[PDB]
């Protein structure tokens, strides 16, 4: 139980440092494909 | 005889708190 | 003609934008079904047909 409470806040922690870089992700990997 | 069942804990801080406390229970 | 050069850039930042679009809208749980039906309840059935009876 130990082991599956520290998977699940690790889980949460680094998907919200994700989600922060989240909406530049997307508009960058457009960008990428955009250019000529 | 009943088997015995141990409790674990955490504090997590956040930087609200409704949104997370329903988004931390999701199937995701 | 400079702002030429403005009216372009600001084209490209809106065709940025509507391209990606992120909505209001993040689906974060796509649909699933519960195995376990909801109804009928037995248990209940059954304990409300004995209290009647």
């Amino acid at each position: 139980i130990s082991h599956i409470l520290d998977s699940i806040s690790q889980n949460y922690l680094a998907q919200n440092i994700a989600r922060q870089a989240a909406q530049d992700a997307k508009s960058l990997e457009f960008l990428n494909q955009q250019l000529p | 005889l009943a088997t015995p069942i141990y409790e674990t804990d955490a504090l997590i801080q956040i930087e609200q708190s409704a949104p997370e406390t329903a988004l931390l229970q999701s199937r995701m | 003609r400079a702002v030429y050069l403005q009216l372009l850039n600001r084209q490209q930042e809106l065709n940025i934008a509507k391209s990606s679009a992120i909505g209001n809208v993040r689906i974060i749980d796509n649909a699933v079904t519960d195995p376990n039906p909801v109804r009928p309840k037995k248990t209940i059935i059954i304990v409300i047909g004995v209290v009647l009876g």
